[PDB]
DNA sequence: GATCATATTGTCCAGACAGT
DNA sequence: ACTGTCTGGACTGGTCGGCGCTATGATC
RNA sequence: UCUUAUUUUUUUUCUAUUUUGCGCCGACC
């Protein structure tokens, strides 16, 4: 349990976490010792910059588009979808097999060409 | 003949019983019978016409504390004077505690029990590897009945 | 799974940090206190971003330090059961392969890495398929979902993560591309 | 079972009174362990010369121990003075103790050679003038806690030890020289596998256990961690108490790890025949194993009182000494050459019926620390051999250029002012590294101190206490010359963490010999953590590294190893010091060494059993020996019985 | 020493058994029973279990090992 | 001689209670 | 409803200094 | 001149860093 109580909880994406870790790295560089963070945070930043598929503002726009498109999905589902960036039915199926809902091919397709917009 | 209980020091009930027997032999006491089972510790049974004879016979012995006021029914001590091996009533799969032997003060689980050789086979629960050992049937005590 | 939380907490500022700004001192204390640990209901506490609001301090008896009620932003990572994640294999040993997916290192069993008795090559730390003839090497991007998280300790390294990979649609990126080509 | 010990003792007494002069006054003749003890009233006429004692020992085939009868006994406060006057002052006697229950005097002295005698006549003269049977032990120049504890245990438990020895002597000589109907070898462990070795020699009269050990590698699985206790033969032997003796080839966890487990649950009550160095090193290793098992959080295998009981049930046998350990089985121990006190076990069954030679871990090339393995036996029929390096491609590099590379790496490290950290085992390669460093520093190559940390000092002290078990060169240096290689001033030992911190913070060059090759525990981890960021330092690995350990991780070239530091936060070790791997100091026999031992053994064994190694390596070694020499070779699995005769 | 007979379960100090006339003696025994009266109930219980025991006053036992 | 299980079961004030 | 009776609890704090005690009757 | 049984591959190191209690007596504030 972090703190006395939790006010807001959000499922943040990889790109925004990478931006936050870069800000922390800049703060540590401003800090006099040459080591900005510990092993776990530095390794997390390295993994995020290795898997930096989307820009933070593009990831935010995609997440808000997913949130406003449907109603049964949550922040976690949108974050996972923008992390994976699915292209066909296989990855969507292996993502949603253990989930509460096995989406139909039509909504899977609409998620697919919502995802592939401005996709690198 | 009524059965009464005489409390004695633990571990020397047989010596006190022998002393009472010698006193009865050499003092003309109206004592009918004396019993001292090995399983019962610290007490002996005396079959006598009345408790007064019991307290008179045990009087003068510093190792005999007192005589219990009640009278023991014969059905309670009937099973004591019965020919029955100590390994009887022990079934494999339960847990026992070894009273004596090289494994003194150890809990184990019964694997094989036979009454012809008056011995029992137990596996130590504290042993990481299961190695059965043999121990006399009267050296164990049942702690929990299970199959 | 990465998470952003807004947490209100009492922060203890020692008298040596009195000359500094209260927000900066609270941020420093929270960074030295909560960062680098594991929480049962929150996960890997990765970073403290900033402190939004702070309150007037209260001095408790027996301590000269000042306690402030402060709200701050925390970036954490929480592994979820049956959650898919992409990572990179960073360590390979015979009983299982270690992949980096974030602050933690997930473990993938050699038995359950594939539906094939894959042999471990000790010469170059490689995984070789007997029938599929697919080679797994270091630095290969993989995707797998988690099935077991050990939260028995508050230390990140002592926590154990086990994933599942034998299901179709998982494995190396080239394997996923080849599977998509068939479909 | 029936016992004819009384008749044998009566006939032995009759032979003695026929041969020994009547005026000697023979009162009692008894059996103590594998030896025959005779109590006399007039020792002056008993041992006027050693020829009579030698003839009695040859005729009776017993280790004759002539002691004065307890009826007459000089007072200890006067016996000490007569012993000090009689023993030359050159032999520094450190302790004198007296056992009056059975007349004995234990003399713990720095120079046992002068106390014992030129041909043993000094002991006879002492026990003639003072009427106290003497037993001389060596005072170690480096004090050892384990040896002192063992001596104190043996002294304070003289009654129990004497009763156990008497019962062992009664059990051994329950019958005369017996020809066994059949001889069988069974492997309860260590067959087609490494670790948890256990051998069973079975006859129709006696059963003998050999090097009962434990498997450290497979400790998570109880099935593979311990020797098979479900073997019907082992169950029968342990159940009916028919185990005559236990013999330990050498002091190691795979050969003596499970020994106190039998005494923990009172599964064994007989003797354990082993060399004194093997005994002390085995107790030290067992104590260490129990300590790390108790630290790791798992339940310890046995209590230290079980190790004490093992000490109380241990009989010391020197090299080349033949003792009767079973009515049909004689036991002797030869120099294996693997570690200190490592013994090749030669079991002679029957009167020429069969001979088994269990080598165990051994080395055939002449090393600096120990003499080469004994390849000559009076008779040999079955040879049980290790196969740790039995593979075709298993070729260890020679020792000369390996030690040259180690010396030059150390010299280059000390030239730039760095520190040398050498993780090593508790025994074996560590003392070899110490000897190589001492030889290098004796000519003036290096004057830097050498720090021994983490129980290596205890092993060094045990090595000093038994110099006769070392190599010929070290024996020549210690005995004939006045220079002890282990007593060099460069070798230093720490006292606490303060001295270790002072060594780490010291800017002068130094050599540190650690305690754990894997850097799993001991001061090795602390030294690695505090010396890794310095690039001038270096680390030398003299042993194999196991996967998943810190040693293998730092050997594989990892420049940043994340470990669990204090406060539950991951701290990285930035390894900038040089990493070296010189694995040429292994004490195990090479494949070429095994082939040379097979070719040069005398006499040629009828059959060879390849054990103590991986299954493929054992099969390869057996096939190679069969194809090269034609000897029948077998590599059986566990729970396999081979009928030798 | 102290020994108990195996047939009549009598406890005697010397080698001879003066009650049953048998030549089997056991050094290990428990459950000492003292008989002073013929008609006493525990003597009758001994008689029905061991037909050759509790015939004369003295010492007896139920089981001998 | 050296060990070993057992070793017994002054006054005053206030609250609760049978008795009449 | 009264009245004498049985039972239970507490009896100022602190300090200096000393004296003395904390096994034994069977068993091999 | 006849019934009712089955059958096969994925977990690692030879070991380690300042005597209480009980009770008595006396004295002082
Ligand atoms: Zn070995
Ligand atoms: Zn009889």
């Amino acid at each position: 349990m972090i703190g006395r109580k939790k006010l807001e909880e959000h499922y943040i994406t990889i790109a925004e976490a990478k931006e936050l870790l870069e800000r922390r790295h800049a703060e540590g560089l401003a800090e006099n010792p040459e080591e900005p963070m510990f092993y776990e945070a530095r390794v997390s930043l390295e993994h995020a910059e290795r898997f930096a598929k989307l820009k933070p503002e593009q990831a935010r726009e995609l997440k808000e588009k997913l949130m406003g498109l449907f109603d049964w999905i949550n922040e976690r589902i949108a974050a996972k979808l923008v992390d994976i960036l699915p292209e066909d039915y296989l990855d969507i199926r292996v993502i949603f097999a253990k989930e509460e809902y096995m989406p139909t091919p039509e909504e899977a397709e609409e998620i697919i060409k919502v995802i592939d917009e401005y996709r690198p | 003949g009524k059965i009464f209980t005489v409390s004695v020091t633990v571990g020397q009930e047989t010596t006190t019983a022998n002393l009472i027997y010698s006193k009865a032999k050499t003092y003309n006491l109206p004592l009918y019978a004396i019993l001292s089972p090995s399983k019962v510790k610290g007490y002996i049974f005396i079959e006598a016409p009345n408790k007064s004879a019991v307290e008179e016979a045990i009087r003068g012995i510093r190792h005999a504390k007192r005589v219990l006021p009640g009278e023991i029914p014969f059905s309670e001590i009937e099973h004591f004077l019965e020919e029955k091996p100590a390994v009887s009533g022990f079934e494999p799969g339960d847990i026992v505690e070894l009273i004596a032997g090289p494994f003194k003060g150890e809990k184990a689980k019964v694997v094989r029990v036979d009454e012809s050789k008056d011995e029992i086979v137990v596996e130590l629960v504290s042993s990481v590897v299961p190695i059965p050992v043999t121990v006399r049937g009267e050296y164990v005590r049942l702690i929990s009945k299970r199959q | 799974m990465y998470k952003l939380l807004k947490v209100k907490d009492v922060v203890r500022i020692p008298p040596r940090m009195f000359t500094m700004d209260p927000k900066e001192a609270a941020k420093i204390v929270l960074r030295e206190t909560y960062e680098g640990i594991y929480d049962r209901d929150e996960g890997v506490v990765l970073a403290i971003l900033d402190v939004e609001e702070i309150s007037e301090g209260v001095i408790v008896p027996g301590d000269g330090a000042t306690y402030h009620e402060a709200i701050f932003n925390v970036l954490v990572w929480e592994p979820r059961n049956q959650e898919v994640v992409e990572g990179e294999v960073v360590e390979m040993m015979p009983y299982g392969a270690f992949i980096r997916i974030g602050p933690m290192d997930g473990l993938v069993h050699i038995s359950q890495l594939m539906d094939d008795y894959v042999v471990f090559d000790e010469k170059n730390r490689q995984f070789i398929g007997k029938e599929t003839n697919r080679v797994l090497k270091l630095g290969d991007y993989v995707r797998a979902r988690i099935i077991g998280v050990s939260v028995k300790s508050r230390v990140i390294r002592e926590n154990k993560i086990n994933m599942t990979m034998r299901q179709p649609g998982l494995g190396k990126f080239e394997w996923i591309e080849k599977e998509k080509k068939k479909a | 079972r029936e016992t004819f010990v009384d008749d044998i003792l009566k006939e032995i007494r009759e032979i003695i009174v026929q041969m020994v002069p009547r005026e000697a006054g023979i009162t009692d003749v008894e059996f103590e362990g594998p030896e025959l003890v005779i109590y006399v009233k007039n020792p002056e006429a008993m041992m006027k010369d050693g020829e009579l004692i030698k003839n009695l020992a040859k005729v009776l085939k017993k280790r004759i121990s002539v002691r004065p009868d307890p009826d007459i006994l000089l007072p200890p406060e006067k016996a000490e003075e007569l012993i000090k006057q009689l023993v030359p002052p050159e032999a520094e006697i450190t302790n004198i103790s007296f056992d009056p229950s059975v007349g004995e005097v234990l003399i713990e002295a720095r120079k046992p050679g002068l106390v014992i005698g030129k041909n043993g006549e000094t002991l006879r003269l002492i026990t003639q003038k003072v009427h106290w049977a003497p037993r001389v032990v060596r005072t170690p120049p480096i004090q050892s806690q384990t040896i002192y504890s063992i001596r104190s245990i043996l002294q304070t438990e003289s009654k129990d030890r004497r009763k156990f020895l008497r019962q062992v002597g009664r059990n051994i000589y329950r019958k005369s020289e017996y020809k066994s109907r059949w001889i069988r070898i069974t492997g309860l462990g260590g067959f087609r596998e490494v670790g948890r070795s256990a051998l069973l020699v079975q006859t129709d009269e006696s059963y003998v256990l050999v090097d009962f050990g434990v498997n450290i590698a497979a400790l998570k699985d109880p099935t593979k961690a311990y020797p098979h206790f479900d073997a019907p033969e082992f169950r029968y032997v342990l159940d009916e108490g028919l185990l005559d003796a236990i013999i330990i080839t050498h002091a190691a966890l795979d050969h003596s790890g499970m020994l106190p487990y039998l005494f923990r649950y009172k599964l064994f009550d007989g003797p354990i025949y082993t060399t004194p160095p093997t005994r002390d090193l085995m107790t030290l290793l067992q104590q260490d194993f129990i300590e790390i098992q108790h630290m790791n959080g798992v339940e310890p295998l046995y209590r230290p009182k079980d190790i004490k009981e093992v000490i109380k049930h241990t009989i010391t046998l020197d090299y080349g000494e033949v003792r009767d350990i079973a009515p049909d089985i004689r036991l002797t121990l030869h120099n294996a050459g693997h570690i200190l006190g490592s013994s090749i076990v030669h079991l002679h069954i029957g009167n020429g019926l069969h001979n088994i030679a269990i080598t165990g871990d051994f080395k055939f090339i002449p090393t600096r620390l120990f003499e080469p393995a004994v390849s000559r036996f009076p008779r040999l029929e079955t040879l049980v051999m290790e196969s740790t390096y039995g593979g075709s491609n298993d070729y260890q590099m020679p020792r000369e250029e390996a030690e040259k590379r180690l010396i030059e790496v150390i010299h280059q490290t000390l030239k730039r002012g760095g520190k040398v950290l050498i993780p090593a085992m508790a025994v074996g390669r560590a003392q070899e590294i110490m000897m190589v460093l001492e030889e290098y520093a004796r000519v003036g190559g290096i004057e830097v101190p050498i720090y021994l940390d983490g129980m290596i000092w205890e092993a060094t002290a045990i090595h000093t206490a038994y110099p006769e078990y070392l190599s010929k060169h070290i024996r020549e240096q210690i005995f004939h010359e006045g220079y002890n290689p282990f007593l060099n001033p460069i070798f230093k030992s720490v006292a606490n963490s303060r001295e270790r911190q002072d060594i780490i913070d010291s800017g002068e060059p130094a050599i540190i010999i650690a305690t754990s090759g894997m850097l799993v525990g001991g001061p090795s981890v602390e030294y690695f953590k505090q010396l890794a960021p310095d690039p001038k330092n270096s680390i030398i690995f003299v042993s194999y590294q196991a996967e998943g350990t810190l040693g293998r991780q730092v050997q594989r070239g990892l420049r940043e190893i994340p470990i669990v530091g204090e406060d539950g936060r991951t701290e990285v070790i930035n390894v900038n010091m040089e990493v070296h791997t010189i694995d040429g100091f292994s004490g195990a026999a090479d494949r070429r060494e095994l082939m040379s031992y097979v070719a040069r053994v005398r006499p040629r064994p009828e059959r060879i059993i390849t054990v103590h190694g991986e299954a493929h390596k054992c099969l390869d070694l057996s096939s190679s020996i069969h194809k090269k020499f034609g000897i029948s070779t077998r590599a059986p699995n566990n729970l396999d019985a081979i009928r030798l005769k | 020493k102290e020994r108990a007979c195996r047939h009549c379960h009598y406890i005697t100090t010397e080698d001879r058994c003066p009650v049953c006339g048998s030549r089997d003696l056991s050094d290990d025994w428990f459950d000492l029973v003292i008989v002073l009266d013929v008609e006493s109930r525990i003597a009758k219980k001994l008689r029905e279990s061991i037909p050759e025991a509790a015939k004369v006053p003295g010492k007896y036992a139920i089981r001998v090992r």
